[PDB]
RNA sequence: CGAGACUCUGGCAUGCUAACUAGUUACGCGACCCCCGAGCGGUCGGCGUCCCCCAACUUCUUAGAGGGACAAGUGGCGUUC
RNA sequence: CAGACACCAUGGUGCACCUGACUCCU
């Protein structure tokens, strides 16, 4: 029986995230699952304001570093074991892929 | 006044004219896609300036 | 409305644009037929956008100065449309046309630019632009409005209507009649 | 699959390894030696293989010393 | 021979009117593919104020519709557009009956059959995709199918034979049979890359014209060369008339129209005015199409006008 | 319809009279002397704002799915004038604004419902749309 | 994500393991010619892969040192048994490995060789292995209390805009002296910028490649064959 | 179900989506007409194009609008650009090119740019100054 | 070498790809239902709420590929560069 | 080319330093 499994994908490298999300959607249809598609959750812009000048006599030089993480979920109406079986294999580097029993 | 054409557009467009004067035309979206076809330009905007100056050249050289 | 567009509570028609140089810098009914003075919220995008903005809309613009009053056109257009009401109950005339006459008698004719002569102060008899003649009209009109209200029972609208009426016909009780003439004084003056 | 080495003792490579690490054939292996005239004992080179019948020997024939060197068969 | 006085002008376009198409039921319908990312339907008033009124806007692409082709009835609009998609519109309303994703590059060509089933498109992706009306790419004609940009795929009227007469940027015309997609012939020996190609309206004779603009005539039933009808300027559109053999060349400085049985020039529909710059001066006819009858010669230029000519002696 | 179709400033005063037509609107024991908000330099002119505030609350809860104590406290306050310091928005009293809520709940003008708090009563959906028509038929701003 | 640290915090916390590891193995694996680490997240195994130019000191004898090199990493940085499996990485080129070169030049400058001559030896050698550009800066006090800077540049070095950041391989070494500290600052602009395979950020933004036409000409008459 | 077109009208951060659905209904900006929320000082602006086009173009459709973002003033142009575009998009696909063009002809001589998007947004703030272009008060000797 | 080129951002993509951590419109639209108004009243239209679906779509929204800006165009000017 | 032209003082200190080789043995 099917079991609507969320596949949450978090990364900061978009085209790394995109090339793995391409693997998950196709490989779910390569060996048949639900295929649903990329539910584009918005990116989170982690912005931190820093001093560019230590021992800051002179000019107030402000420096800001941003880091953008990128979320998306893939809910799959598909049989619970072989959802996580086909997807979670063969992807070790670069991209966190979170298959999820919930949204049952 | 600004964004006047530097050395990189004119030197690149010159080689394009003398080899492709048949397959070049005067429509930009022709020549922009022709500079997609016949050239390897590391930017669309650089290709906009090159193939646009190709249309600048092709209008001149057909005179 | 598709035949003729008027002002929000007055008429853009029956407006007597009666200066020599100030044609097509003063227009309320020619292309600028507006119930609501607001173009896009910017007026310094071009040098052209000055003559694009009508004098009725620049008045709502040139009023909001004085940083506590800056960034407030909704207070301004209120007080500006209040000021037209205070014109008509003092005049009976079209208060746009009073405002349109107020640009006329407040616009200078010849002014002076600075020049040097033997260490002594002389100034060159020059015309100003009819763009500037409007801009020297409006800014002197906008000065006497907030100033006379600033420690008086009268609001700015009561002072601005008195500023327009006494500059619609020069009465030297509006600030704009009194300061135009000092600008025009220097032209027939030095050298 | 290569077994990168920081040294590789006296049965170095280039028909010194065509019968020692494995029995199955290889393509070509670079060594800094000129492996015919000096008979010089030196290792800064590598060992390229095809990885069909090569993995069984060298992971028990790592960590060793044919001369006084130390074979690090770390496969990648 | 006969002549053509200026019957009128069409109005109402943004960008260059890249193609024009009549449906066989309505010669009062002209579907004019303009560079506004939205083809305009024109139900022809045949007026002197305009020649027609804008009937529909088939709204929306990401780039320009190069070739357009109507249903043989006048109900559907195949806007083969440079967004990568051909879009089969409901020509009466809007309403894409089928967007054709699958051409990876700018869709140069589109053809819609007398069968009203065969959709064949050529593009800058150097593919020839025999689509179906549901977007089913029934076959993508490749493997020496114009190894340069596929310029324009053209139907022989498919009651004669199921032929795509496809010209390309490889100075060739690849003439195929359909549903097997092997060459009826490759027309070899053209000068200049072939911007356009036409059929005789029985699928009988093949005329090919391009960059050099030499209207090379071929026995389309044979793939054997008749002669080279002589243009010389870059032909942007060729079309035999459906009522007589009048092939017309959409060229740079003019519109060279001829009689083709026998070979004589009928007129030369001019398109130039005095605007000397002079690298900026001349407009060109980028598209000519006949009427549904072949009485009105529609000429969709690069000037946002389609000047028309009912044949008047 | 809604009450958003009719004049809101008439609505917060016609329903204020309707809460006076209710006769009770469950006023707190402290409105003659209170600060009532850290935004206000002065105590209120009267006590009859409390009808208007609940006439402003029941209109607000007609549109929500339900709200309560913190939601009313951002509505009626504004810039807290910080004297020698820059002024900032905050929230005033959370007791009298809750006293508003328990009143309209007690009169069944709004009622404790879903979405965490008080949504309209259907009697309130009548009595708002009743006085909405009383707002609308009188004048239309 | 509940109930861990934030997904905001997690991708913050990913580099925090990276920084303390690289600083520590700069302090100890510089004897390997420390080119870096490679922590590969694999199931049931933390594949740490030690990038170096002398990988004959990573195991010691019979994997001796790895069982204390991992026992630093596996035990201090939160790893179970069998997780941290150490791997060598003897990098193929080293002349494109300025990190290991400013390491190795410090084995010629702090290790002992003449100032120009070591900068003749290595700067040639990093160009011998290949460089679009390669530069050597030794900055600070020398010959008493006066600060000096020794620039040894080879190849092409660009600095414009955005491709200054992609195209180079840079190394700074704080070499300690009996009189001060100098900075061995070695940058190598990558020869694999338009190539290898290909390099970063589509080939050079000041450059355009075209293909040759070889088309649209013919001697032939128009004559076809049925195919 | 009834025929409809969806559009948008845009200020800096203000998108108002109006579905110009066939039938008989108002221009319901958030379900209500324009005599609501009370900015009502730019009130002649948003009421202007309906007078110039006639309400029968807008009353031959129901226009219910969803609006979000911006301030009060940013939404006034956001709804005025939208329902102008709603009326164009209704006639263009469904009814006629000629009326929507005449609608486009009516909207454009006073030209509030009610059919094209506007690229004006808030400029990105850089450091070293309290303003987007203005800098701090400087001190010299 | 810098600068340009280049990156990123503001824009322009009812094209295109995705959505049940977004939604939207869409129904039957009911329901809390208000007659407020039309409509006798249903229904309509109604802010929310929800029936909401195995509706639909990505329009809003998100983020993905793309395209769009190049005097490019035109028409003057300028070594006519 | 071709309209109008005033006085305005002073002031100071260290490091620019004189040769070649390439058995890293890969």
């Amino acid at each position: 029986a099917i079991h609507r499994i969320r596949i949450t994908l978090t990364s900061r490298n978009v085209k790394s995230l995109e090339k793995v999300c391409a693997d998950l959607i196709r490989g779910a249809k390569e060996k048949n699952l639900k295929v649903k598609g990329p539910v584009r959750m918005p990116t989170k812009t982690l912005r931190i304001t820093t001093r560019k000048t230590p021992c800051g006599e002179g000019s107030k030089t402000w420096d800001r570093f941003q880091m953008r993480i990128h979320k998306r979920l893939i809910d799959l109406h598909s049989p619970s074991e072989i959802v996580k079986q086909i997807t979670s294999i063969s992807i070790e580097p670069g991209v966190e892929v979170e298959v999820t029993i919930a949204d049952a | 006044m600004g964004r006047v054409r530097t050395k990189t557009v004119k030197k690149a467009a010159r080689v394009i004219i003398e080899k492709y004067y048949t397959r070049l035309g005067n429509d930009f979206h022709t020549n922009k896609r022709v500079c997609e076809e016949i050239a390897i330009i590391p930017s669309k905007k650089l290709r906009n300036k090159i193939a646009g100056y190709v249309t600048h050249l092709m209008k001149r050289i057909q005179r | 409305t598709p035949d003729i567009k008027l002002f929000g509570k007055w008429s853009t028609d029956d407006v007597q644009i009666n200066d020599i140089s100030l044609q097509d810098y003063i227009a309320v009914k020619e292309k600028y037929a507006k119930y609501l003075p607001h173009s896009a919220g910017r007026y310094a995008a071009k040098r052209f956008r000055k003559a694009q903005c009508p004098i009725v809309e620049r008045l709502t613009n040139s009023m909001m100065m004085h940083g506590r009053n800056n960034g407030k056109k909704l207070m301004t257009v209120r007080i500006v449309k209040h000021a037209f009401e205070i014109i008509h109950l003092l005049t009976g005339e079209n208060p746009l046309q009073v405002l349109v006459n107020a640009i006329i008698n407040s616009g200078p004719r010849e002014d002076s630019t600075r020049i040097g002569r033997a260490g002594t102060v002389r100034r060159q008899a020059v015309d100003v632009s009819p763009l500037r003649r409007v801009n020297q009209a409006i800014w002197l009109l906008c000065t006497g409005a907030r100033e006379a209200a600033f420690r008086n029972i009268k609001t700015i609208a009561e002072c601005l209507a008195d500023e327009l009426i006494n500059a619609a016909k020069g009465s030297s009780n509006s600030y704009a009649i009194k300061k135009k003439d000092e600008l025009e004084r220097v032209a027939k003056s030095n050298r | 699959y290569t077994a990168f080495l920081g040294n590789l003792p006296y049965d170095v490579t280039e028909e010194s390894i065509k019968e020692f690490f494995r029995g199955l054939n290889i393509s070509a292996v670079r060594l800094p030696r000129e492996p015919s005239n000096p008979e010089r004992l030196k290792g800064f080179g590598y060992a390229e293989f095809e990885d069909l019948d090569s993995l069984l020997s060298a992971l028990s024939l790592n960590e060793e010393s044919l001369g006084n060197r130390r074979i690090r068969v770390d496969v990648a | 021979t006969e002549q053509m006085t200026l019957r009128g002008t069409l109005k109402g376009h943004n960008g260059w009117v890249t193609q024009i198409a009549t449906t066989p039921q309505f010669p009062d319908m002209i579907l004019s593919a303009s560079r506004d990312k939205t083809i305009i339907m024109w139900k022809l008033t045949r007026d002197e104020t305009n020649y027609g009124i804008p009937q529909r806007a088939l709204r929306g692409h990401s780039h320009f519709v190069s070739d357009v082709v109507i249903s043989s009835d006048g109900q559907f609009a195949l806007s083969g557009s440079w967004d990568g998609t051909l879009r089969l519109w409901d020509l009466t309303t809007g309403t894409t009956t089928r967007r054709f994703v699958g051409h990876t590059k700018d869709v140069l060509s589109v053809a819609f059959s007398s069968d009203n089933r065969q959709i064949v498109s050529g593009s800058r992706d150097k593919t020839i995709k025999l689509w179906n009306t549901l977007g089913v790419c029934k076959y993508t004609v490749q493997d020496e199918s114009h190894s340069e940009w596929v310029s324009c795929v053209r139907f022989s009227p498919n009651s004669s034979n199921p032929i795509i007469v496809s010209c390309g940027w490889d100075k060739l015309v690849k003439v195929w049979n359909l549903a097997n997609c092997k060459l009826k012939t490759n027309h070899i020996g053209h000068t200049g890359y072939l911007n356009t190609v036409t059929v005789s309206p029985d699928g009988s004779l093949c005329a090919s014209g391009g960059k050099d603009g030499q209207a090379m005539l071929w026995d389309l039933n044979e793939g054997k060369h008749l002669y080279t009808l002589d243009g010389g300027d870059i032909i942007n559109a060729l079309c035999f008339s459906p009522n007589r053999y009048w092939l017309c060349a959409a060229t740079g400085p003019s519109i060279k129209i001829w009689d083709l049985e026998g070979k004589i020039i009928v007129d030369e529909l001019k398109q130039e005015v005095i605007s000397t710059s002079s690298k900026a001066e001349p407009p060109q006819c980028t598209s000519l199409a006949w009427s549904a009858d072949g009485q009105t010669l529609f000429a969709g230029y690069t000037d946002n006008l389609v000047r028309v000519w009912q044949v008047t002696i | 319809v809604t009450v958003k179709d009719v004049n809101q400033q008439e609505f917060v005063r016609a329903l204020a009279a309707f809460l006076k037509k209710s006769g009770k609107l469950k006023v707190p024991e402290w409105v003659d002397t209170v600060k009532l908000a850290k935004h206000k330099e002065l105590a209120p002119y009267d006590e009859n704002w409390f009808y208007t505030r609940a006439a402003s609350t029941a209109r607000h809860l007609y549109l929500r799915g339900g709200a309560g104590v913190g939601s009313m406290t951002k509505i009626y306050g504004g810039r807290q004038r910080n004297g020698v310091m820059p002024s900032h928005f905050s929230r005033g009293s959370k007791s009298v604004a809750r006293r508003v809520l328990q009143a309209l709940e007690g009169l069944k003008m709004v009622e404790k419902d879903q979405d965490w708090g008080r949504k309209l009563t259907p009697q309130g959906q009548r009595d708002l749309d009743r006085i909405a028509g009383q707002v609308a038929a009188a004048k239309k701003k | 994500m509940a109930v861990q640290i934030s997904k905001k915090r997690k991708f913050v916390a990913d580099g925090i393991f990276k920084a303390e590891l690289n600083e520590f193995l700069t302090r100890e694996l510089a004897e390997d010619g420390y080119s870096g680490v490679e922590v590969r997240v694999t199931p049931t195994r933390t594949e740490i892969i030690i990038l170096a130019t002398r990988t004959q000191n990573v195991l010691g004898e019979k994997g001796r040192r790895i069982r204390e090199l991992t026992a630093v990493v596996q035990k201090r940085f939160g790893f179970p048994e069998g997780s941290v499996e150490l791997y060598a990485e003897k990098v193929a080129t080293r002349g494109l490995c300025a990190i290991a070169q400013a390491e190795s030049l410090r084995y010629k400058l702090l290790g002992g060789l003449a100032v120009r001559r070591a900068c003749y030896g290595v700067l040639r050698f990093i160009m011998e292995s290949g460089a679009k550009g390669c530069e050597v800066v030794v900055s600070g006090k020398l010959r008493g209390q006066r600060a000096k800077s020794m620039k040894f540049v080879d190849g092409l070095m660009i600095h414009s805009g955005d491709p200054v950041n992609y195209y180079v391989d840079t190394a700074v070494r704080h070499v300690l002296l009996r009189q001060g500290v100098l900075g061995i600052k070695v940058k190598i602009m990558l020869p694999w910028d338009p190539s290898g395979k290909i390099g970063p950020k589509k080939p050079l933004p000041d450059h355009v490649s075209i293909v040759e036409p070889k088309d649209e000409i013919l001697p032939t008459t128009p004559i076809s064959e049925q195919k | 179900p009834l025929q409809s077109v969806q559009v948008f009208g845009r200020k800096k951060t203000a998108t108002a989506v109006a579905h110009c659905k066939r039938g008989n209904g108002l221009i319901k900006v958030n379900g209500r007409p324009l005599e609501m929320i009370e900015p009502r000082t730019l009130q002649y602006k948003l009421l202007e194009p309906v007078l110039l086009l006639g309400k029968e173009r807008f009353a031959g459709v129901d226009i219910r609008v969803r609006v979000k973002g911006g301030g009060h003033v940013a939404q006034i142009y956001a709804i005025r650009q939208s329902i102008s575009k709603a009326l164009v998009a209704y006639y263009q696909k469904y009814v006629d090119e000629a009326s929507k063009k005449e609608i486009k002809d009516i909207l454009i001589q006073y030209d509030r740019t009610l059919l094209v998007a506007d690229p004006r947004r808030c400029e990105s703030k850089k450091f070293g100054g309290p303003g987007a272009r203005a800098r701090y008060q400087k001190s010299y000797r």
